């Protein structure tokens, strides 16, 4: 049972009301109150910012806050969260050995290839079947005028043999007789193969590396490093990736974009890319990857960087330094800590077969046309048989 | 390990319920052919001429005489070579080999039970360490099993491992991750790709109570903040296998030939039907 | 003052993709062969059966309805009477397509890579590192 | 038969488009046709 505040979103009255925390945290901590015997009273921190150093309106001090800001004014004993391990936090308190290693990285939404209704058409330009559909009809007509005028093949016979010859059917049983037509439907024929195999070769180099937008290679992609305003980028505001970010001489450049826009919580943020508001989302391995493993349309794909790991920490001085570190350390040296990360972080539903139903639709969509406008063709032909 | 390729890698082109869709709209062709050709050959016929063409084979058929089913023949005509070239497309890739694990891990029944296997798989690691201290706390059994095939160096290890007289090495896990992306041809590989069992770290030692041990920490962890160390893996932890055509077998298209084979048998449990039958 | 600008860079040998009589056969072993006459003789041979002890075509002719399943000749001219031996023709056809499209796509993957010399990339190649 | 039908039906299954075709009757012609077809 721990109390926490009833409204995330600031300019309302944060209520403590008695909520229910569990997880992964909560089992750390109740082996460590389990091990060295004392009871523990769990409670969220009123503003749900990390903490960092900031300097407050009143100047010529630099105020700690939010979980950090709890802990070393006296209100809170132990801190347990996943909070990373840097030198400014390290510097006014002591954080025992790391009960999760993890590091940096970039979520995005994944994205599906959209298939249209033109796929199959997609490879050859409009303007392309126009001109061959233009030549299919001038050689059938072509075909037959020749034909006729051989003293030494009807419009119906001539017509057919192009469009099996050049469908690979052979619909047209038919054949030129005249030894001009004989060269002009080889000819023919042979163009029809050219047309089929580059049709062929096309789709496979189309169908192949069809990948709009590669990877993101970290924080070295070059995308990523010119910011632009198409290109939006954030990560969880007055955390520990706004520390790396800001005291990092060469990336200074990356945190010129990094106030333009933030989210107090990392649900936000990840609703934000979900809903493609945002096209990068820096944190943590450990909580993206779990992120990606439940949304399933979501994707972590930078390279891990940063490498640290989630640390309880504790008063600059506190005797249970020594007997929790010992007691993290047996938990990471027995089979306890896998088990969390089993029943906590490896379970997953789906993570990712190419040409699916959808993804080749127009081809059967132009079949079931073809099926319900052959009785539109059988009634045209009964009209014509009437006349 | 050499790896293995699915026999079902030629059906993976397309998924389960493609292949019985263009079968059913492949009969309902047919059947609409026949229909057409009786207004203005019968269905076998028509489903023979319509497999002909979707496998464009040059297999002999007798095509249809009416005009209205020359004209749905060819569009199912253009239908096959679509579908031929979008198969064609990427059968190359799907048929590629891969590769799988020998073991899972530490927890895997090959460890902790080797005996009841037939073929003894042999695994050791060097003594006088943290691993052999943590099987030790762990696994008796096991530690007790692993002493007899114990090794005196990490080469030592590694050139039993290339032989053959060892088929896994248990130890810690940056030193192997350094020695896989070092090694030549990369015929040695950590299992799970990159796997952590005790997941502890590589610390400055120093005496209980010295005054060194605040400032190392505050200097390490400002080293952590500053990537120096990402710089320094870079220049001494990075391989060869890090950064990452071949000719088709029988077991590669073993498929083929086991779809041949069921294709075979179905001839003749239905020959042997026909003929119960037309007894 | 320079007068010619230029760094240091790497020689190797050219390494042509100069090939052999069998530059076709590399996707297929030679048993293959053997087997892809396993796969059509006695296929052949029971097709005639079935012709032969149908209620109601010789070898030669099953064989070169066989062959030209195989390969795309187009001479036709051996449809079969019964009718388990037209399906078994049909699914035969099947595979033959399959052959030879898995043919194809091999073929194409081997031939559109044949880089194996592996050019070294500079000093940063990881070949230079360890010697 | 014509050296223009051989031509004929020899291009035609050169390029295997279904060309209409009149093929030969002879076995070792058929054999000729289908070593050249394979390749």
């Amino acid at each position: 049972i721990c109390t926490g505040p009833n409204d995330t979103s600031p300019g309302s009255p944060r209520h403590t009301v008695p909520q229910c925390c569990y997880g992964f945290c909560i089992d750390l901590l109740i082996k460590l109150a389990r091990t060295m015997n004392f009871t523990y009273e769990v409670h969220l921190v009123a503003d749900g910012k990390f903490g960092t150093q900031e300097r407050v309106n009143n100047s010529n001090k630099k105020e700690w806050n939010g979980m950090m800001g709890e802990l070393l004014s006296g209100q809170a004993d132990m801190i347990v969260a996943p909070l990373t391990i840097n030198n400014e936090r390290a510097q006014y308190i002591e954080f025992s050995k790391p009960f999760k290693y993890q590091g940096l990285t970039i979520l995005v939404k994944k994205e599906i290839p959209r298939s249209t209704l033109d796929s199959f058409m997609q490879p050859f330009q409009s303007t392309l079947w126009l001109l061959v559909g233009l030549s299919v009809h001038v050689v059938a007509v072509m075909l037959y005028l020749l034909d006729r005028f051989s003293p030494f093949l009807t419009l119906s016979s001539a017509m057919w043999f192009s469009w099996g010859v050049l469908l690979n059917s052979g619909i047209g049983e038919g054949a030129p007789r005249s030894f001009s037509a004989r060269i002009l439907g080889m000819v023919w024929a042979g163009f029809a193969m050219i047309i089929v195999a580059s049709y062929t070769a096309n789709l496979a180099a189309f169908l192949v590396l069809d990948r709009p937008e590669e990877r993101i290679t970290g924080i070295n992609d070059p995308r990523l490093r010119n910011p632009s305003d198409k290109f939006i980028y954030a990560t969880v505001k007055q955390s520990s990736v706004d520390i790396y970010f800001r005291r990092q001489v060469e990336l200074s450049t990356m945190y010129r974009h990094m106030e333009k826009h933030n989210y107090e919580s990392a649900a936000e943020a990840i609703q934000a890319v979900r809903d493609n508001k945002l096209h990068a989302f820096i944190w943590d391995s450990a909580v993206l990857e779990f992120e990606a493993s439940q949304k399933c349309d979501l994707v972590t794909t930078g390279e891990l960087f940063f490498r640290s790991g989630f640390g309880i920490g504790m008063r600059k001085d506190s005797p249970w330094k020594q007997n929790v570190s010992l007691s993290i350390l047996k938990s990471h040296e027995n089979g306890f800590m896998e088990d969390l990360d089993k029943t906590w972080v490896r379970y997953q539903e789906c993570d990712s077969a190419t040409l699916t139903f959808e993804n080749m639709a127009g081809v059967f969509m132009l079949v079931a046309g073809g099926i319900v406008a052959g009785i539109f063709l059988i009634f045209i032909e009964i009209a014509y048989k009437r006349h | 390990s050499n790896g293995t390729v699915s026999p079902s890698a030629f059906l993976e082109p397309f998924s389960a319920s493609v292949w019985v869709m263009m079968f059913v709209m492949l009969l309902i062709v047919s059947a609409i052919a026949v229909f057409v050709f009786e207004y203005f050959f019968t269905i076998g016929k028509a489903i023979w001429l319509l497999w002909g063409l979707v496998f464009n084979n040059s297999v002999p058929v007798q095509n249809p005489k009416g005009t209205t089913s020359k004209i749905m023949v060819s569009v199912w005509a253009f239908f096959a070579v679509i579908f031929l070239a979008s198969y064609t497309a990427n059968l190359a890739a799907f048929i590629q080999e891969e590769f799988v694990d020998q073991v899972t891990g530490l927890s895997d029944k090959k460890f902790q039970r080797p005996h009841d296997y037939s073929p003894p798989f042999r695994f050791g690691t060097v003594p006088n360490g943290s691993t052999e201290r943590n099987i030790r706390n762990n696994y008796p059994y096991m530690h007790q099993y692993m002493t007899r095939f114990n090794q005196r160096g990490v080469e030592d290890a590694l050139v039993s491992l290339k032989t053959g007289k060892l088929d896994a090495f248990i130890y810690d896990a940056a030193v192997l991750n350094y020695k896989a992306g070092r090694d030549e041809g990369c015929k040695l590989v950590t299992i799970g790709s990159g796997y952590i069992f005790a997941t502890t770290g590589y610390g400055i030692a120093l005496q209980k109570g010295s005054p060194w041990k605040r400032q190392i920490d505050l200097a390490l962890l400002q080293f952590v903040g500053d990537g120096e160390m990402e710089e320094l893996e870079t220049l001494w932890l990075t391989g060869i296998c890090h950064n990452e055509s071949s000719q088709l077998d029988i077991d590669n298209m073993a498929g083929v030939f086991y779809m041949l084979a069921a294709a075979m048998a179905l001839s003749l449990i239905t020959f042997i039907w026909e003929h119960l039958f037309y007894w």
